[PDB]
DNA sequence: GCAGACACTA
């Protein structure tokens, strides 16, 4: 037939799935834009699937655009007969780009273009900075929503670099389109259980006599809480309302069980999870939930960071030392899974002895490593002009390693005094 | 052909009769092949035990003169990508009979080399077009096998010469 | 020109389909009904998966499935721009169908589809999700992306039950005529360990070779799997007696060092009599050898010095 | 529907479907007992180009059940049946609706080839009833023609209609974008032209310009050329009422084909 | 030097080696070497097999000196010797000499070019360790399903037409009628639909064309022959028919089709595999929609 | 900034200014070239860092009312710009061959952009082009980019324009190398002298010797890639002849001279 | 998973 969450879409912004500050945030974002002078250039969008992060600009393009619906969205399905792909999206902005006066249509691309070969994703960079220096008169606004949500792994794919590992705002935007002036970053968090609660009691008494008609009214309470609080997306609520309404019965219902988070799954590691009190179950099923992640670098870096945040560093030194070891030993396995497993296992083992003591944590940090490399990458730029000045008047050879360890120093102090 | 080359390759086996030590395998695929069925047959065990010499004479007894063309080998030394599996072998595993009805039989020797994308491909492919041809796989590592071949198809495990 | 068991004793409708009987009640109200949304599949391999998609299109659809869809399996070049442009012209080409029936785009091991060809199934998903369906067939969820499994309700299969294999198993003997012996079933079961195919290929190997299905038969054909055997190893108190186990279970049964190991770990991963720190421990030890193994020294030495250590840390003087 | 065509005027017919192939992927026909339109909407809604077949282009219009029916067929898929194969020739092009669009092709030798391209079927002219809304500027296309063929559209430019005293100065060119700190992202390739003063038929004083689109302009005057059209084929016209924000209307009269494009400007 | 062949019109010779381009990774071509002429055949996975035959009467030089079984075999590339004809015999008047030399077994495939005081020797190293004679995807004769004689041009025609619109799987339908009225089509299934491109039936450009039932003596009116080829297998001979007089098609109830191009003239013989089985009962409604 | 000439039709520069469009197809397809523009009548441009040099000079002294000054200081001015909007001026310009005198080449150096006047005539048409980017380089740059450079010893002179086969032979080597997708060089002092050239393979021996043609220490062996492609192409020349040298086992050059200006490539081992 | 600060009626 018809699909509920199809055949149940808001008609006006009292029934779309958004809290009250992301609403005004996103009001006064948007209202702003419409002005022949706007702050932001453009609008992103970034969060988890089913988070409304199209449908609440829907309704409010159908509220604002009418002032002075017109939503020009991009279908990257559309080939444009004797078109590549890489150019198409290059057409589509230009063609958007004469909307500033009488229609006004705003620009929703939330269908962007696939970014995975190193053609077409260099590309998707610049296509939007071209359109944001542009000296142009007036503005149409342009909103870009991106869901946040982690490619599953695949193989032979030779570095493994980013983008592919996963897919976010993040990761494929580059550093000069992320805080540029002119852009706003409005992120997106799931629904909540009480929003999520009132739009299952809206569609139930919406559906009366379909539920009526089964066994169904006096259940119906349990399942919709218990679909609510498992999982954040309406979407995926609403499916599984659903099918379990069009279920005669004695079926028990399936969610998408969402991938865990970085942090989330850090905290994990380090503090515990409540829903499962079992030790070997937590690990295992979190294996085989994200792989990609644990079989993955700088995660045992952002445990040795965070490990200390368990008490505030005040726990036992000899714990802390196990757990070092630990880790140390496992980063001689040449990144395996049996590594990862061993080392994570024996941190929430101390973690779980040492839980008493765990009242007060403290907060966990991404680690630095950028950091270090960008210095590093300074350094060494600094060093091979160094050593391009030195050459071109006298003969010093003295290898890489006596230039940052003995001249890092000794050479600049003498060149101080003289 | 004889007394030209090395020992390994000079009291090869040609016929079913000439292998031993696996007389339990030898004597099931014997009954496989006289009832007239090829049940998708799967060779493990460790180097040296026989299983493509028994395969290669296993052919030659049920083709003849048919090997050359019905026959299909495969190894590690081509190339075996995704294109390969996705283009080769569904081109050879789509074709009718020229001279006896018998059934068309590939040898994917050391398959466990294959990439996981090829190994989906070529289940896909066996459960596909399992009327008409039946693939032999070869390997010595179970690990690199994907599980849902190892459901697909018949294994036999090849013991040490006793 | 005999076709093997597992194609010719295939299910055509979802009666003959046994394993989990919710879930093919479920399938046959959705098909009464024949309001099916979007749905994805999943679950461990010899299960029924694809065989039970194909039978619901089939008593769902009838002439229509045969000659109007377009189904497409891992088989194909399953390249982003050539899927979406087939997608997109399957979306359109629609018929006089009932209204309670729509196309269904049946989608067989979708786990190996790369991310651009999921996100144009996306926008094809919510461009003509009025007109067709979608059905996917996996054997995990985790390959999908998030966003595709928002808009479809996920079905998943357990693994079967004995009974189940069990009475498929006689209803196939019954149609094939053949003698069996209660303990060569009970010897199929535990062989095949829910796998429905590999106790299919096993039944039809043991009748074709030896005629009478008898445990001695089918032991002897087929040996005892492997996890089984290693987790009796792992359990062993004596070490002395697991030495003895390894050797004439795997060694003179011509079984590799590394799926040794492998078999290890997974066992060890999913162990639960053992305690936190001892499982961790052995861990650590597999990992070892399995890197020991990896770098070139791939004898029966290393098997034995993990045993040994295994038993040291489990006995902890 | 059945409508037939034997004689040179194939040749602008498979022009039409590849310049309206380029504009949309999808191309939506409408029938009706008048004449017979073609025409494809923008994805962005900034390009609306119809070309209007006459009776008298065919030489029958059985058309059988004022019902207008409409098809959306594919552009690509019917930009490759329309073609002219190389070293033949096709004496006889028909295309008919059953009442699965029923198209075959005659060569000049019994050779025949019937296709089945897929439509799906709600008589969307409102848009053309915008383009019959109705300056007058009339400049020959024959020597636009040169300047067009080779005006490097690659770079994806864009046009402006520089009237500026009495003369068209005709320019191809591309607004440079400022980096960084002042850096060309993005290099600003331009190529201006100006046409002669006397050789514009029509003018109006509508000092300061307009700007608009090239890939759309280009395949708009390949069509005029591309049929032999010695009697009549007047050369294209330019409407576009004051202020930068209406769209621009082009027409070109043909005794047999109707050719309009209205692009919107900023 | 136990071989010799001197060509002088190379033109022949590039427009025979140029029909062999379509294979995807040329290579490996067991050259048969013969008092007759010489062969060249390639095979692509044992499904498609082509063979093309160069006469005695060709070459001027053909000397042929052995003393064995007349049965000699040397296997080499195809991309090496289908540019080496190719680039020379340009201007006028040049009169480029071809030398071809085979020392027996063992040695490189020499070939000598002589053009205005210029020359060049070539040497192909033969591939001949596992080679597994035998092959050929023959038929017999006595049970040829149908058989038909068309123009090349015609035929040309529709595989250029079936080309560039895709068609991945393509039907060869073949049947008579009792009022002269043979029907035979390259009909095919793609993305775009159904196209159904018609052979002509009258014998201006279709000189014969009889559907046996079997046995290739019984002719049979009102029968109908439904072929399932793959697109591939088509493509290959599509620049085969490109220059070609006379183009015979043949095919038995074992599925093979074998087909004969006529361009003294040489021949040039392509086998080709049938697929497996029709698509659904596809047969029941190509007879339907063809006969509407 | 005043860089400022006019280029008009002839009779004899002509096929020298065609010759450099071959280049440009190439230069485009290149990263880019450089150039310096120095008194009246002397200029150089190359190909900057595969190994690219193309030392190349054009007698500017009969081009009409040409000037050069920048505030480089020194009589050298780095110049460069890309080589693909290159190719719409000649392109476009040679088409008009039919009529149209007058037109001309009106060039101005204004700040980035390089107006092209054309006054082509069908009632007259004016065309107005601009070049995109003329960006400079840094002064210290210009040394240690220095196009100039030649060797002695070891003179192929090639054959006279007398018989068009030999030409045809190097032709010959473009379309088949393409086709396959290492280059050896023979040379001796035996007087008229030889020439042969060798190619090396797993399975591919290809040689080529010369009996009698009209061409002009000893056995100097080379291994060189396969960039010779353009060489080939530049000894069409028309005009006149060209002469070409190789030695030292090493490096190799083509020198092409036509009018007062000569052409060379590099090539490195 | 957890720390810091805010909304909202019990
Ligand atoms: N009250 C509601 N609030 C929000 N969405 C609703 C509501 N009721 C029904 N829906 C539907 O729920 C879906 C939510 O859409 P969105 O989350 O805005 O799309 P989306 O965020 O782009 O999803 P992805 O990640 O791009 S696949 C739509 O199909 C809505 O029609
Ligand atoms: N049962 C046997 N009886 C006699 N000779 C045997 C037997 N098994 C192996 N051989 C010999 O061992 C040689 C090499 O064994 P192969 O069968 O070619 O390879 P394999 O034993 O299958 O091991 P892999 O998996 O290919 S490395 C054969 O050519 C035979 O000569
Ligand atoms: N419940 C069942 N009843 C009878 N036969 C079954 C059942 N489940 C599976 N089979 C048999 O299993 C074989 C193939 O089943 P499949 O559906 O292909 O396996 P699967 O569970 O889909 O795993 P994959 O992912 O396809 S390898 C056929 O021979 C079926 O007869
Ligand atoms: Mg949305
Ligand atoms: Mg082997
Ligand atoms: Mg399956």
């Amino acid at each position: 037939g018809e699909q509920w969450y199809e055949k149940f879409k808001p008609n006006c912004l009292e029934q779309v799935a958004i809290h009250k500050r992301k609403l005004k945030d996103v009001q006064e974002a948007l209202d702003a834009m419409f002005l022949p002078n706007a702050k932001h250039r453009i609008l992103l969008l970034s969060g988890p699937s089913g988070c409304s992060k199209s449908t609440v600009i829907k309704e409010l393009s159908k509220i604002l655009v009418p002032k002075y619906h017109k939503v020009t969205e991009f279908r990257g399905d559309c080939i444009v007969n004797d078109l590549p792909q890489m150019e198409s999206f290059s057409e589509f902005l230009k063609g958007a780009r004469y909307l500033v006066m009488s229609n006004l249509s705003l620009i929703l691309i939330e269908d962007l273009p696939n970014v995975f070969h190193i053609d077409t994703r260099r590309r998707f960079q610049q296509l939007i900075l071209q359109w944001l220096y542009s000296s142009e008169p007036l503005l149409p606004p342009l909103v870009i929503c991106i869901t946040e949500c982690e490619i599953p792994e695949n193989d032979n794919n030779y570095r493994k670099f980013g983008i592919d590992y996963t897919f976010s705002a993040e990761t494929i935007m580059n550093k000069e389109i992320l805080m540029h002036p002119r852009l706003k970053r409005i992120k997106f968090n799931p629904i909540n259980s009480t929003l999520l609660k009132k739009h299952l009691k809206f569609i139930c008494v919406q559906n009366m006599k379909m539920l009526k008609e089964k066994n169904k009214w006096n259940k119906r309470q349990e399942v919709i809480d218990y679909i609510a609080q498992e999982t954040g997306d309406i979407r995926s609520a609403i499916t599984t309302l659903q099918f379990w309404a069009t279920s005669s019965g004695s079926l028990p219902i399936s969610t998408r069980e969402s991938t865990i988070s970085y942090f989330h799954a850090i905290g994990k590691v380090i503090h515990g999870s409540h829903s499962t009190n079992n030790d070997n179950e937590m690990i295992n099923n979190l294996f085989e939930n994200s792989n990609n992640l644990l079989s993955k670098e700088d995660f045992k870096l952002g445990i040795l960071e965070n490990y200390n945040t368990f008490n505030k560093g005040e726990f036992s030194i000899s714990d802390a030392s196990s757990i070092v070891d630990c880790l140390s030993e496992c980063d001689n396995m040449n990144g395996l899974p049996e590594s990862n497993e061993y080392g994570l296992r024996e941190v929430r083992k101390t973690f779980r002895n040492i839980s008493k003591q765990g009242h007060n944590h403290g907060t966990v940090y991404f680690p630095r490593e950028w950091k270090v490399r960008k210095l590093q990458n300074s350094f060494k730029v600094q060093a091979e002009d160094w050593l391009n000045v030195s050459l071109y008047k006298y003969n010093a050879v003295h290898s890489f390693r006596n230039i940052t360890l003995e001249f890092g120093y000794y050479a600049p102090l003498i060149r101080k005094c003289q | 052909s004889k007394e030209n080359l090395p020992w390994v390759e000079k009291y090869r086996p040609e016929t079913l009769d000439e292998v031993y030590g696996q007389n339990e395998v030898i004597t099931t695929v014997r009954k496989f092949v006289d009832e007239g069925k090829l049940p998708h047959l799967l060779f493990y065990g460790p180097p040296g035990t026989g299983k493509t010499s028994t395969i290669v004479a296993l052919a030659r007894e049920i083709y003849g003169k048919n090997y050359s063309n019905m026959v299909l080998e495969l190894n590690a030394s081509d190339d075996r990508g995704i294109d390969v599996v996705r283009n080769q072998i569904k081109d050879f595993a789509s074709t009718r009979q020229i001279f006896s009805k018998g059934f068309k039989l590939i040898i994917l020797d050391e398959a466990d080399a294959m990439t996981n994308a090829a190994q989906n491909a070529l289940r896909r492919v066996i459960e596909r077009y399992t009327k008409n041809t039946r693939f032999c796989v070869l390997a010595n590592y179970a690990h690199k096998l994907t599980p849902a071949l190892l459901s697909r198809c018949t294994r036999f495990r090849f013991q040490p010469l006793p | 020109l005999q076709l093997p068991w597992v194609e010719k004793y295939r299910p055509q409708v979802l009666s003959d389909i046994v394993g989990n009987k919710e879930t093919i009640d479920r399938l046959q109200q959705i098909a009464k009904d024949g309001n099916m949304p979007h749905m994805i599949i999943s679950g461990m391999p010899g299960i029924g998966k694809t065989t039970s998609v194909h039978c619901l299109a089939h008593e769902l659809l009838g002439r229509s499935y045969a000659d109007g869809v377009l189904e497409l399996n891992a088989s194909d070049d399953r390249g982003i721009d050539v899927v979406r442009n087939q997608i997109k012209h399957f979306a359109q080409k629609k018929l006089h169908l009932p209204p309670g029936k729509h196309k269904i785009v049946i989608l067989d091991e979708a786990d190996s589809m790369t991310a651009g060809a999921q996100q144009a199934l996306r926008r094809t998903m919510e461009l003509y999700s009025n007109s067709t369906r979608f059905a996917f067939a996996c054997n995990q969820s985790n390959k999908i992306i998030e966003p595709l499994q928002s808009r479809c309700a996920i079905l998943r299969y357990s693994k079967l039950s004995d009974e189940d294999v069990l009475k498929r198993l006689l209803q196939i003997i019954k149609l094939e005529d053949v003698k069996y012996t209660n303990d060569g079933l009970e010897a199929i079961i535990f062989t095949a360990e829910g796998d429905m195919r590999q106790a299919i290929n096993n039944l039809q190997s043991t009748v074709a070779g030896h005629g009478l299905v008898n445990a001695d038969n089918v032991f002897k054909i087929v040996d005892s799997p492997h996890p089984l055997i290693v987790k009796k190893m792992l359990l062993a108190s004596n070490l002395e007696d697991s030495i003895q186990i390894l050797r004439t279970d795997l060694w003179k049964k011509g079984y590799s060092s590394i799926d040794i190991v492998t078999t290890s770990f997974r066992v060890t991963k999913n162990l639960a009599q053992v305690k936190e720190s001892v499982r961790l421990e052995m861990i650590k030890e597999i990992g070892l050898t399995h890197m020991r193994i990896l770098e070139g020294v791939g004898t029966y030495l290393q098997l034995a010095s993990m045993l040994a250590k295994i038993h040291k840390l489990n006995n902890k003087a | 529907k059945a409508t037939i065509t034997e004689s040179g005027k194939q040749n602008i017919w498979f022009r039409a479907i590849y310049v309206l192939s380029t504009i949309q992927d999808d191309i939506k026909i409408t029938v009706t007992t008048n004449e017979l339109i073609a025409w494809s909407m923008n994805e962005t809604d900034t390009t609306l180009c119809q070309v209007r077949f006459q009776k008298s282009f065919f030489e029958e219009y059985e058309f059988k059940p004022h019902k207008l029916y409409s098809f959306r067929v594919n552009g690509r898929h019917l930009t490759t049946i329309s073609r002219k194969p190389d070293g033949d020739g096709i004496k006889s092009f028909t295309i008919a609706v059953n009442n699965r669009l029923i198209v075959v092709i005659e060569m000049d030798s019994l050779i025949v080839k019937e296709y089945c391209p897929q439509f799906q079927p709600e008589r969307e002219l409102t848009s053309a009833l915008f383009n019959e809304e109705v300056n007058y500027i009339c400049c020959n296309s024959t020597l636009l023609k040169n300047f067009l063929d080779n005006c490097n559209v690659n770079v994806t430019d864009e046009v402006k209609l520089e009237i500026n005293v009495h003369r068209l100065s005709i320019t191809a060119f591309t607004k440079a974008v400022y980096g960084k700190n002042n850096d060309l992202l993005r290099n600003a390739l331009s190529m201006s032209n100006t046409i002669s003063t006397l050789d514009l038929e029509h003018y109006c004083l509508f000092t300061k310009s307009i700007i608009f689109k090239l890939k759309d302009f280009k395949n708009f005057i390949t069509i005029g050329p591309s049929w032999k059209t010695t009697q009549d084929g007047n050369d294209n016209i330019s409407l576009w009422f004051c202020h930068p924000g209406d769209p621009i209307l082009m027409q070109m009269q043909k005794p047999g084909v109707k050719l309009e494009l209205v692009e919107v400007t900023d | 030097n136990k071989f010799s062949a001197s060509t002088v019109h190379l033109e022949h010779i590039t427009t025979a080696l140029s029909c062999l381009t379509p294979f995807g990774s040329k290579d490996d071509v067991l050259i048969f070497i013969d008092a007759d002429g010489l062969s060249f055949v390639r095979e692509n996975n044992h499904v498609i097999k082509i063979q093309l035959l160069l006469s005695r009467e060709l070459f001027m030089s053909y000397s042929y000196r052995n003393e064995t079984e007349d049965h000699m075999k040397l296997c080499v590339k195809i991309n090496h010797i289908l540019d080496s004809v190719s680039v020379m015999n340009r201007n006028s008047d040049d009169i480029v000499e071809c030398t071809l030399s085979y020392d027996g077994h063992g040695s490189p495939f020499v070939l000598i070019f002589e053009d205005s005081f210029i020359s060049e020797r070539v040497e192909y190293s033969t591939y001949l360790i596992k080679d597994f004679d035998t092959n050929g995807l023959e038929l017999d004769r006595e049970r040829i399903s149908f058989e038909a004689i068309i123009k090349g041009e015609a035929l040309h025609s529709a595989l250029k037409d079936l080309k560039e619109i895709g068609c991945k799987e393509c039907y060869v339908y073949a049947k008579t009628e009792a009022n002269d009225e043979n029907v035979f089509a390259l009909i095919s299934k793609s993305q775009l639909g159904f196209s159904k491109i018609k052979l002509p039936s009258n014998r201006s450009i279709l000189e014969k064309l009889q559907v046996f039932d079997g046995d290739s003596t019984t002719v049979i009116d009102g029968f109908a022959v439904i072929g399932f080829f793959d697109f591939t297998s088509f493509d290959k001979i599509r620049k085969s028919t490109k220059i070609a007089s006379k183009v015979l098609f043949r095919m038995d109830v074992h599925g093979v089709l074998s087909v004969n191009i006529l361009s003294p003239g040489i021949v040039i013989e392509v086998c080709m595999l049938e697929k497996e089985s029709i698509d659904e009962a596809a047969q029941t409604e190509i007879e339907l929609l063809m006969e509407t | 900034m005043k860089l400022k000439l006019i280029v008009n039709g002839c009779e004899a520069p002509d096929d020298y200014k065609l010759l450099r469009t071959t280049i440009n197809t190439v230069a485009s397809l290149r990263k880019t070239a450089i150039l310096r523009f120095n008194s009246e009548r002397l200029t150089i441009i190359s190909t900057p860092k595969d190994t690219g040099q193309l030392w190349c000079t054009i007698p500017h002294d009969v081009f009409r009312l040409y000037t050069v000054i920048s505030a480089r200081e020194l009589n050298t001015i780095t110049m460069e710009c890309n080589c693909d909007s290159l190719l719409s001026v000649f392109k476009r310009y040679d088409r008009v061959m039919n009529q149209g005198s007058s037109s001309n080449m009106t060039i101005k150096l204004q700040s980035c952009a390089l107006g092209i006047t054309f006054e082509e005539i069908v009632k007259v048409i004016m065309h107005s082009f601009k070049v995109p980017v003329k960006l400079l380089f840094r002064a210290q740059d210009t040394r240690i980019q220095e196009p100039m450079i030649n060797y002695i010893q070891l003179m192929m002179y090639k054959l006279p324009p007398i018989s068009g086969e030999f030409g045809s032979a190097f032709h010959g080597f473009i379309r088949r190398v393409e086709r396959y997708s290492h280059i050896h060089l023979m040379g001796v002092k035996k007087k008229d002298v030889e020439l042969k050239i060798i190619v090396n393979e797993l399975d591919w021996h290809l040689e080529i010797c010369w009996n009698g043609p009209l061409d002009s220490s000893t056995h100097e062996v080379i291994i060189r890639c396969k960039d010779w492609k353009v060489c080939s192409k530049l000894y069409a020349a028309f005009e006149e002849v060209v002469l070409a040298i190789s030695h030292d086992e090493s490096c190799v050059f083509h020198c092409s001279l036509d009018e007062r200006g000569q052409i060379i490539y590099y090539i490195a081992r």
